């Protein structure tokens, strides 16, 4: 479920996301997707350990 | 410092390395070229533009 979710950004799509917007503002878009399924991730990992 | 004698500087605005403080940097293998711009493209030389 929070693969789909958007993050703070315009969309949760990676291919479509991509023509959509110019590179210099598609690549902080992206990063910010990126940390943020990063977190998510760390989070869902983190439950798993303990 | 010897450039400021043929005229001075319009734009000055850099991206990234900072224009301030040049002489404690080191480098090699400098790039130089020559063009035109007519007067309202001055802002298109940036990354990103169209």
């Amino acid at each position: 479920k929070q693969l789909s979710s958007k993050f703070g950004a315009i969309s949760s799509v990676l291919n479509d996301i991509l023509s959509r917007l110019d590179p210099p503002e598609a690549e902080v878009q992206i990063d910010r997707l990126i940390t943020g399924r990063l977190q998510s991730l760390q989070t869902y990992v983190t439950q798993q350990l303990i | 410092s010897v450039l400021y004698n043929f005229a001075p500087f319009f734009a000055f605005k850099c991206y990234g390395v900072s224009p301030t403080k040049l002489n404690d940097l080191c480098f090699t293998n400098v790039y130089a070229d020559s063009f035109v711009i007519r007067g309202n493209e001055v802002s298109q030389i940036a990354p990103g533009q169209t």
